[PDB]
Protein backbone atom coordinates (compact mmCIF):
# COMPACT_ATOMS: atom_id res chain seq x y z
CA UNK A 1 0.00 0.00 0.00
CA UNK A 2 0.83 3.67 -0.45
CA UNK A 3 -0.20 6.21 2.17
CA UNK A 4 0.17 10.00 2.19
CA UNK A 5 1.25 11.98 5.25
CA UNK A 6 0.03 15.57 5.54
CA UNK A 7 -0.16 18.11 8.38
CA UNK A 8 -3.32 19.80 7.06
CA UNK A 9 -4.49 21.27 3.78
CA UNK A 10 -3.31 24.81 4.45
CA UNK A 11 -0.94 24.41 7.37
CA UNK A 12 1.32 23.40 4.48
CA UNK A 13 1.19 21.73 1.07
CA UNK A 14 4.36 19.86 2.03
CA UNK A 15 3.59 16.15 2.42
CA UNK A 16 5.36 12.82 2.85
CA UNK A 17 4.59 9.38 1.45
CA UNK A 18 5.02 5.93 2.99
CA UNK A 19 5.43 2.63 1.16
CA UNK A 20 4.36 0.45 4.07
CA UNK A 21 5.99 -2.97 4.05
CA UNK A 22 8.47 -2.05 1.31
CA UNK A 23 12.24 -1.79 1.06
CA UNK A 24 13.93 1.53 0.34
CA UNK A 25 15.43 0.18 -2.87
CA UNK A 26 12.40 -0.42 -5.12
CA UNK A 27 10.85 3.02 -4.68
CA UNK A 28 14.11 4.41 -6.13
CA UNK A 29 13.49 1.80 -8.82
CA UNK A 30 9.98 3.31 -8.91
CA UNK A 31 11.55 6.46 -10.41
CA UNK A 32 9.91 7.95 -13.52
CA UNK A 33 11.97 5.52 -15.62
CA UNK A 34 9.26 2.91 -14.92
CA UNK A 35 5.73 4.24 -14.39
CA UNK A 36 4.27 2.35 -11.44
CA UNK A 37 0.79 3.07 -10.07
CA UNK A 38 1.92 6.50 -8.76
CA UNK A 39 2.38 9.04 -11.55
CA UNK A 40 4.21 11.80 -9.67
CA UNK A 41 7.97 11.30 -9.47
CA UNK A 42 9.46 14.65 -8.38
CA UNK A 43 9.82 13.39 -4.81
CA UNK A 44 11.15 10.07 -6.15
CA UNK A 45 14.52 11.82 -6.44
CA UNK A 46 14.66 11.63 -2.64
CA UNK A 47 17.69 13.30 -0.99
CA UNK A 48 15.94 12.53 2.33
CA UNK A 49 14.91 8.91 1.84
CA UNK A 50 14.53 7.23 5.23
CA UNK A 51 14.10 3.50 5.84
CA UNK A 52 12.10 2.39 8.87
CA UNK A 53 10.59 -0.83 10.18
CA UNK A 54 7.11 0.10 8.96
CA UNK A 55 8.41 0.63 5.43
CA UNK A 56 9.99 3.32 3.28
CA UNK A 57 9.43 6.96 4.22
CA UNK A 58 10.21 9.58 1.57
CA UNK A 59 10.07 13.36 1.70
CA UNK A 60 10.16 13.49 5.51
CA UNK A 61 13.39 14.68 7.11
CA UNK A 62 14.60 12.18 9.69
CA UNK A 63 15.47 13.53 13.14
CA UNK A 64 16.91 11.85 16.24
CA UNK A 65 14.75 13.34 19.00
CA UNK A 66 11.75 12.12 21.00
CA UNK A 67 8.27 13.62 21.24
CA UNK A 68 4.66 12.60 21.67
CA UNK A 69 3.05 11.06 18.60
CA UNK A 70 1.55 13.57 16.17
CA UNK A 71 0.53 11.37 13.23
CA UNK A 72 0.79 7.57 13.66
CA UNK A 73 2.93 5.77 11.09
CA UNK A 74 3.75 2.39 12.61
CA UNK A 75 6.53 0.37 14.22
CA UNK A 76 7.46 3.12 16.64
CA UNK A 77 7.41 6.07 14.21
CA UNK A 78 5.29 9.22 14.28
CA UNK A 79 5.80 12.33 12.15
CA UNK A 80 4.90 15.95 12.82
CA UNK A 81 5.32 19.41 11.26
CA UNK A 82 7.86 21.58 13.11
CA UNK A 83 10.81 23.86 12.38
CA UNK A 84 12.80 26.65 8.84
CA UNK A 85 9.58 24.64 8.70
CA UNK B 1 8.28 6.17 36.39
CA UNK B 2 11.65 4.51 36.95
CA UNK B 3 12.09 1.92 39.68
CA UNK B 4 14.70 2.96 42.26
CA UNK B 5 18.04 1.12 42.03
CA UNK B 6 17.76 -0.07 45.64
CA UNK B 7 15.33 -2.98 45.96
CA UNK B 8 14.49 -2.44 49.63
CA UNK B 9 10.86 -3.59 49.68
CA UNK B 10 10.58 -4.89 53.24
CA UNK B 11 11.47 -8.44 52.26
CA UNK B 12 9.00 -8.53 49.38
CA UNK B 13 10.56 -9.79 46.16
CA UNK B 14 9.93 -8.62 42.60
CA UNK B 15 13.22 -9.23 40.77
CA UNK B 16 11.63 -11.78 38.44
CA UNK B 17 8.73 -9.48 37.52
CA UNK B 18 10.86 -6.33 37.16
CA UNK B 19 12.86 -5.69 33.98
CA UNK B 20 16.45 -6.90 33.78
CA UNK B 21 18.77 -4.65 31.72
CA UNK B 22 20.84 -7.62 30.53
CA UNK B 23 17.95 -8.79 28.35
CA UNK B 24 18.20 -7.29 24.84
CA UNK B 25 14.42 -7.00 25.08
CA UNK B 26 13.86 -5.20 28.38
CA UNK B 27 11.30 -7.75 29.56
CA UNK B 28 10.77 -9.27 32.98
CA UNK B 29 11.71 -12.91 33.48
CA UNK B 30 8.06 -13.97 33.45
CA UNK B 31 7.45 -11.94 30.30
CA UNK B 32 10.16 -13.88 28.46
CA UNK B 33 8.41 -17.12 29.39
CA UNK B 34 5.14 -15.78 27.99
CA UNK B 35 6.83 -14.82 24.72
CA UNK B 36 8.35 -18.27 24.29
CA UNK B 37 5.14 -20.06 25.30
CA UNK B 38 3.17 -18.30 22.54
CA UNK B 39 3.93 -19.93 19.18
CA UNK B 40 3.71 -16.63 17.34
CA UNK B 41 3.27 -16.53 13.57
CA UNK B 42 3.32 -13.68 11.04
CA UNK B 43 5.58 -11.46 13.12
CA UNK B 44 5.55 -8.75 10.45
CA UNK B 45 9.30 -8.14 10.41
CA UNK B 46 10.73 -6.02 7.61
CA UNK B 47 12.73 -9.09 6.55
CA UNK B 48 14.54 -7.68 3.50
C1 LIG C 1 21.20 11.51 15.75
O1 LIG C 1 22.38 11.35 16.67
C2 LIG C 1 23.20 10.16 16.37
C3 LIG C 1 24.42 10.17 17.24
O2 LIG C 1 24.03 9.98 18.58
C4 LIG C 1 23.64 10.14 14.90
O3 LIG C 1 24.34 8.92 14.64
C5 LIG C 1 25.69 9.15 14.18
O4 LIG C 1 26.46 10.09 15.07
C6 LIG C 1 27.83 10.33 14.55
C7 LIG C 1 28.48 11.40 15.38
O5 LIG C 1 27.68 12.55 15.36
C8 LIG C 1 27.82 10.77 13.08
O6 LIG C 1 29.17 10.98 12.63
C9 LIG C 1 29.71 9.86 11.90
O7 LIG C 1 29.89 8.73 12.74
C10 LIG C 1 30.36 7.57 12.04
C11 LIG C 1 30.32 6.39 12.99
O8 LIG C 1 30.49 5.20 12.23
C12 LIG C 1 31.77 7.87 11.52
O9 LIG C 1 32.26 6.75 10.81
C13 LIG C 1 31.72 9.10 10.59
O10 LIG C 1 33.04 9.42 10.15
C14 LIG C 1 31.05 10.29 11.26
O11 LIG C 1 31.95 10.76 12.26
C15 LIG C 1 27.06 9.79 12.23
O12 LIG C 1 27.03 10.24 10.85
C16 LIG C 1 25.67 9.68 12.75
N1 LIG C 1 24.82 8.80 11.87
C17 LIG C 1 25.00 7.35 11.70
C18 LIG C 1 26.10 6.54 12.41
O13 LIG C 1 24.26 6.78 10.97
C19 LIG C 1 22.45 10.21 14.00
O14 LIG C 1 22.89 10.29 12.61
C20 LIG C 1 21.60 11.40 14.28
N2 LIG C 1 20.36 11.26 13.45
C21 LIG C 1 20.10 12.12 12.29
C22 LIG C 1 21.09 13.21 11.86
O15 LIG C 1 19.10 11.97 11.66
C1 LIG D 1 14.60 -12.44 45.76
O1 LIG D 1 15.12 -13.69 46.40
C2 LIG D 1 16.52 -13.97 46.05
C3 LIG D 1 17.35 -13.93 47.30
O2 LIG D 1 17.61 -12.61 47.70
C4 LIG D 1 17.09 -13.00 44.99
O3 LIG D 1 16.46 -13.26 43.73
C5 LIG D 1 17.05 -14.45 43.18
O4 LIG D 1 18.13 -14.16 42.17
C6 LIG D 1 18.71 -15.40 41.62
C7 LIG D 1 19.62 -14.99 40.50
O5 LIG D 1 20.94 -15.31 40.83
C8 LIG D 1 17.63 -16.37 41.09
O6 LIG D 1 18.12 -17.68 40.72
C9 LIG D 1 19.50 -17.94 41.05
O7 LIG D 1 20.30 -17.80 39.88
C10 LIG D 1 21.68 -18.10 40.07
C11 LIG D 1 22.43 -17.73 38.80
O8 LIG D 1 22.32 -16.32 38.62
C12 LIG D 1 21.79 -19.58 40.42
O9 LIG D 1 23.15 -19.95 40.55
C13 LIG D 1 21.04 -19.83 41.74
O10 LIG D 1 21.13 -21.21 42.08
C14 LIG D 1 19.59 -19.36 41.66
O11 LIG D 1 18.90 -20.30 40.85
C15 LIG D 1 16.54 -16.59 42.09
O12 LIG D 1 15.49 -17.39 41.49
C16 LIG D 1 15.97 -15.30 42.54
N1 LIG D 1 14.87 -15.56 43.53
C17 LIG D 1 13.74 -14.63 43.61
C18 LIG D 1 12.61 -14.89 44.62
O13 LIG D 1 13.70 -13.69 42.90
C19 LIG D 1 16.87 -11.55 45.31
O14 LIG D 1 17.93 -11.11 46.21
C20 LIG D 1 15.57 -11.29 45.97
N2 LIG D 1 15.00 -10.03 45.39
C21 LIG D 1 14.41 -9.02 46.27
C22 LIG D 1 13.82 -7.73 45.68
O15 LIG D 1 14.38 -9.20 47.45
C1 LIG E 1 16.81 -3.64 0.86
O1 LIG E 1 17.65 -3.61 -0.38
C2 LIG E 1 19.09 -3.52 -0.07
C3 LIG E 1 19.86 -3.67 -1.34
O2 LIG E 1 19.10 -4.40 -2.27
C4 LIG E 1 19.54 -4.60 0.92
O3 LIG E 1 20.88 -4.32 1.32
C5 LIG E 1 21.54 -5.57 1.58
O4 LIG E 1 21.67 -5.85 3.05
C6 LIG E 1 22.36 -7.12 3.31
C7 LIG E 1 22.61 -7.25 4.78
O5 LIG E 1 21.46 -6.87 5.48
C8 LIG E 1 23.70 -7.23 2.56
O6 LIG E 1 24.18 -8.57 2.67
C9 LIG E 1 25.47 -8.57 3.31
O7 LIG E 1 26.41 -9.32 2.54
C10 LIG E 1 27.72 -9.36 3.10
C11 LIG E 1 28.65 -10.03 2.11
O8 LIG E 1 28.62 -9.29 0.90
C12 LIG E 1 27.64 -10.11 4.44
O9 LIG E 1 28.93 -10.18 5.02
C13 LIG E 1 26.67 -9.38 5.38
O10 LIG E 1 26.55 -10.10 6.60
C14 LIG E 1 25.30 -9.17 4.73
O11 LIG E 1 24.68 -10.44 4.67
C15 LIG E 1 23.60 -6.87 1.11
O12 LIG E 1 24.93 -6.78 0.54
C16 LIG E 1 22.90 -5.58 0.90
N1 LIG E 1 22.72 -5.34 -0.57
C17 LIG E 1 21.89 -6.24 -1.36
C18 LIG E 1 21.71 -5.99 -2.87
O13 LIG E 1 21.35 -7.17 -0.85
C19 LIG E 1 18.67 -4.67 2.14
O14 LIG E 1 19.04 -5.83 2.93
C20 LIG E 1 17.24 -4.77 1.79
N2 LIG E 1 16.43 -4.70 3.05
C21 LIG E 1 16.56 -3.55 3.94
C22 LIG E 1 15.74 -3.48 5.23
O15 LIG E 1 17.31 -2.67 3.67
C1 LIG F 1 -7.10 26.29 7.19
O1 LIG F 1 -6.46 27.19 8.22
C2 LIG F 1 -7.18 27.24 9.50
C3 LIG F 1 -6.21 27.73 10.53
O2 LIG F 1 -6.91 28.17 11.66
C4 LIG F 1 -7.72 25.87 9.92
O3 LIG F 1 -9.13 25.83 9.68
C5 LIG F 1 -7.07 24.76 9.15
O4 LIG F 1 -5.63 24.82 9.35
C6 LIG F 1 -7.34 24.86 7.70
N1 LIG F 1 -8.75 24.43 7.41
C7 LIG F 1 -9.06 23.02 7.13
C8 LIG F 1 -7.94 21.97 7.13
O5 LIG F 1 -10.17 22.70 6.90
Amino acid sequence: GVSVITPGTNTSNQVAVLYQGVNCTEVPVAIHADQLTPTWRVYSTGSNVFQTRAGCLIGAEHVNNSYECDIPIGAGICASYQTSQ
Amino acid sequence: YKTPPIKDFGGFNFSQILPDPSKPSKRSFIEDLLFNKVTLADAGFIKQ
